[PDB]
Formats: structure tokens, sequence, C-alpha cells
């Protein structure tokens, strides 16, 4: 799993502010 | 990608690492030799 963590996070980082 | 070049990778060199184990390949086969037409079997549900 640890590495698509960076594959997301590099092209995307998180945006995120509630759940 | 560390002589010089950007950050991450290291990641990349551990994973090898832990593949060149061999006990966790063993379980690492239970996933591909009756699986090189099984990723074949994926697209079954993904059509039905």
């Amino acid at each position: 799993v640890y590495l698509f963590s960076i594959v997301g996070y590099l092209f995307f980082k998180d945006d995120f502010i509630l759940e | 990608m560390g002589l010089f070049v950007h950050e991450f990778f290291y990641s990349l060199l551990l994973f090898d690492l832990v593949y060149r184990e061999e006990t966790l390949l063993n379980v690492i086969k239970s996933v591909t030799r009756n699986g090189r037409p099984i990723i074949l079997t994926a697209a079954l549900a993904l059509i039905l």
C-alpha cells in the first residue's frame, strides 16, 4: 500500500478538510 | 534516485529487497502462476 500513497500524493495532494 | 535525485524511491529499493525474500516470494507466487490468464478472469465480473 505504502507506495501508492505517494503515487496519489504527488499528482494529488489530499485536498481534505472535513470528514 | 538519491545520488542527487529526487526524494523518494528509496521506497522502491525497499520493496525489491523484501521481494528478494523468497518465502514471501512463495506466498507472492500464491498469486501469479495460475494467474497469468487469470488476470483475464477479472474482466469476467467487469463484464458481468
